[PDB]
RNA sequence: CUUUAAAUCCUUUAACGAGGAUCCAUUGGAGGGCAAGUCUGGUGCCAGCAGCCGCGGUAAUUCCAGCUCCAAUAGCGUAUAUUAAAGUUGCUGCAGUUAAAAAGCUCGUAGUUGGAUCUUGGGAGCGGCCGU
């Protein structure tokens, strides 16, 4: 602190109050703009409907094709490219399927090789994509 | 290379081996006892360096 | 340095500067321990005993060690008070 | 609005680094020595000691001959002494900090049932507790956490009801005796 | 295999005249022989290689990899040393750092939190130590607290024989060298912190250069 | 039987009730951080893994499996808010020559901070000059 007056409580509090806005992690949480522009509307997960299956070219170094899924969210009507996890799990996603969709892990930031894809597909037609991959549940059709 | 057509390539084309028949692993304190026996009661002071449990150099 | 029973428990008691009282650490290699020999007050010969002085490296690097031995030998009677 | 309690608290804390080799292999040294079943049984004891050891830190800040300290301190000392952890000779609360996890593991029923020699191992001891063969002052104790009061140590023996005592002989013997007379004819 | 001592202080220590590195540490003597510290604490000195660190001098024809070995040494009874040797391969570096660790060893003053009873368990007082950006503060703690520190200063403070301690660290502690050198520097300053205990002016005893001058003339040059 | 409005569960207690004790413990991992394979078979910058750094182009310690080992354990993983870690919001306690940063400079009102100085000696009593 740069005012050690005994009667300086408000300058020290009112400075700190003003300088907390220059923090990212604070400015984000304490404005509507981060919580509005969030496609999930501040929710953890979100059910949406697959409208196409999309190949996304991996980043500069490594070079695969990352199989993601273009999603119309129910609650918002908003557009999302959400990644599909492990080997050969895009074979489990028929078009126009209700998929439960979570974040990727970095609180709405793009992960690894996948440019501007912040989401993974968790369940497809209310059946878990780990259970389909392990073959425990069979896809109800 | 590889469009949407190559999905589940390598998962498909592995020689699918069925699991071996195991005497089932003991669970609870019977296990923690078995772990304690593998480490602190059995083994000897070794020349150079002590090896890892899964070690197969 | 002494316990409820009154035992000296620290594993050595340090020396400390005869000038400025600064304890003289185990790796202070600038530190200067001097023996100043005393003399028979009519013969003028080494008696066998000395007035031993110890300076910490720090004051010696400052260059004040000279004046600090000069004071410790004046207040010890080794050196003339008139000077 | 209901007539339910709700009051409940954790009895352990998970350690900060999950993979300290030095900790992982000192807590398995504890589990082997004293025949516990998981690291929760160790973090449970460590947590009770840490709460005791927190309360002690709190009383040593206070001035000597403080009424709250003298009352609270003696209350803590007579409790640790009563369970056989601390000594009557040593009941002074700067010794409570010089006190560790083996002192509490020694007083749990599993280890007393073993170190009285009415069990064959520490793992056999849990079996004898779990299988309700042992009692404490005509009370059959199912549970090996049971910390033994210092006065209540000598009253550990077999149940009057168990076949190890003067009890009704068990299921395997009685089936093998009936098969033995079904085998003889 | 046999030690033939070169320096004056090494000669005395082999010839049994001075028998405690306490007595060496009192007159603030340089210890340059390796076997001196191997002679007095020998059947207790334990080694932990904290880190092997590949450094690289860029040359005309590609990088030139040398290996630093950081070795903390100490008995679990009030002596630590922190040796860093940079060499061509790791075997030579580790061996050379062990020798430098030995040559570095300081005494640790250890004191009490509150009740001065039994043996000292913790640091006598708050000591700070620095190296580069790193600042390692040590604070005394009550009995059974252990060392509340990162894995690097734990390995030193445990080797120092300090049973209990609260640490703090600021700056790039990820630079293990600076972080081990700071916590070593902090420990070192325990017998360089004037407490009230050491207010009584010293009864200046006699150097083993002066005490055993008569032996040194006939035994060596 | 007990429980209880009547039951249930618990406790008690006849009888049955265990050798693959099949009365079958999972969940995640095993390059580093981070505990634990430079094992074997497949793939060949593909498929995929991968919080980050990275692994994958024909001896893959990282993918897909087998065996094995580790960790927590009737639980264990994941997404998201939030706390500590963050002395990366700093009152305790951060920074501002060059890493982000001192207004171009000065005056100036509220705000904040503000020099030294105004009573001391002994009277009464105890313990072994000092103590209450």
């Amino acid at each position: 602190g740069k005012c050690r007056g005994l009667r300086t409580a408000r300058k020290l509090r009112s400075h700190r109050r003003d300088q907390k806005w220059h923090d990212k992690q604070y400015k984000k949480a304490h404005l509507g703009t981060a919580l509005k522009a969030n496609p999930f509307g501040g929710a953890s997960h979100a059910k949406g409907i697959v409208l196409e299956k999309v190949g996304v070219e991996a980043k500069q170094p490594n070079s695969a094709i990352r199989k993601c899924v273009r999603v119309q969210l129910i609650k918002n009507g908003k557009k999302i490219t959400a990644f599909v996890p492990n080997d050969g799990c895009l074979n489990f996603i028929e078009e126009n399927d209700e998929v439960l969709v979570a974040g990727f892990g970095r609180k709405g930031h793009a992960v690894g090789d996948i440019p501007g894809v912040r989401f993974k597909v968790v369940k497809v037609a209310n059946v878990s994509l780990l259970a389909l991959y392990k073959g425990k549940k069979e896809r109800p059709r | 290379h590889g469009s949407l057509a190559r999905v589940g390539k390598v998962r498909g084309q592995t020689l699918k081996v069925a699991k071996q028949e195991k005497k089932k692993k003991r669970t609870g304190r019977a296990k923690r006892r078995m772990q304690y026996n593998r480490r602190f009661v059995n083994v000897v002071p070794t020349f150079g360096k002590k090896k890892g449990p899964n070690a197969n150099s | 340095m002494q316990s409820n029973a009154g035992e000296f428990v620290d594993l050595y008691v340090p020396r400390k500067c005869s000038a400025s009282n600064r304890i003289i650490g185990a790796k202070d290699h600038a530190s200067i321990p001097m023996n100043v020999a005393e003399v028979d007050k009519v013969t003028g010969r080494f008696n066998g005993q000395s007035k031993t002085y110890a300076i910490c490296g720090a004051i010696r690097r400052m260059g004040e060690s000279d004046d600090s031995i000069l004071r410790l030998a004046k207040s010890h009677g080794i050196v003339s008070q008139n000077f | 609005p209901v007539a339910r309690s709700w009051v409940c608290r954790k009895t352990y804390v998970t350690p900060r680094r999950p993979f300290e080799k030095s900790r992982l292999d000192q807590e398995l040294k504890l589990i082997g020595e004293y025949g516990l079943r998981n690291k929760r049984e160790v973090w449970r004891v460590k947590f009770t000691l840490a709460k005791i050891r927190k309360a002690a830190r709190e009383l040593l800040t206070l001035d000597e001959k403080d009424p709250r300290r003298l009352f609270e301190g003696n209350a803590l000392l007579r409790r640790l002494v009563r369970i056989g952890v601390l000594d009557e000779g040593k009941m002074k609360l700067d010794y409570i900090l010089g006190l560790k996890i083996e002192d509490f593991l020694e007083r749990r029923l599993q280890t007393q049932v073993f170190k009285l020699g009415l069990a064959k191992s520490i793992h056999h001891a849990r079996v004898l507790i779990r299988q309700r063969h042992i009692r404490v002052r005509k009370q059959v104790v199912n549970i090996p956490s049971f910390i033994v009061r210092l006065d209540s140590q000598k009253h550990i023996d077999f149940s009057l009801r168990s076949p190890y005592g003067g009890g009704r002989p068990g299921r395997v013997k009685r089936k093998n005796a009936k098969k033995g007379q079904g085998g003889a004819g | 295999k046999e030690w033939l001592p070169v320096t004056k202080l090494g000669r005395l220590v082999k010839d049994m005249k001075i028998k405690s590195l306490e007595e060496i540490y009192l007159f603030s003597l340089p210890i340059k022989e390796s076997e001196i510290i191997d002679f007095c604490l020998g059947a207790a000195l334990k080694d932990e290689v904290l880190k092997i660190m590949p450094v690289q001098k860029q040359t005309r024809a590609g990088q030139r990899t040398r290996f630093k070995a950081f070795v903390a040494i100490g008995d679990y009874n009030g002596h630590v040393g922190l040796g860093l040797k940079c060499s061509k391969e790791v075997a030579t570096a580790i061996r050379g750092a062990i020798i430098l660790a030995k040559l570095s060893i300081v005494p640790v003053r250890r004191g009490y939190w509150g009740n001065k009873i039994g043996k000292p368990h913790t640091v006598p007082c708050k000591v700070t130590g620095r190296c580069g950006s790193v600042l390692v503060r040590l604070i005394p703690a009550p009995r059974g607290t252990g060392i509340v520190s990162a894995p690097v200063p734990k390995k030193l403070l445990l080797m120092a024989g300090i049973d209990d301690c609260y640490t703090s660290a600021r700056g790039c502690t990820a630079t293990l060298g600076n972080f081990a050198k700071a916590t070593f520097d902090a420990i070192s300053k325990t017998y360089s912190y004037l407490t009230p205990d050491l207010w009584k002016e010293t009864v200046f005893t006699k150097s083993p250069y002066q005490e055993f001058t008569n032996h040194l003339m006939k035994t060596h040059t």
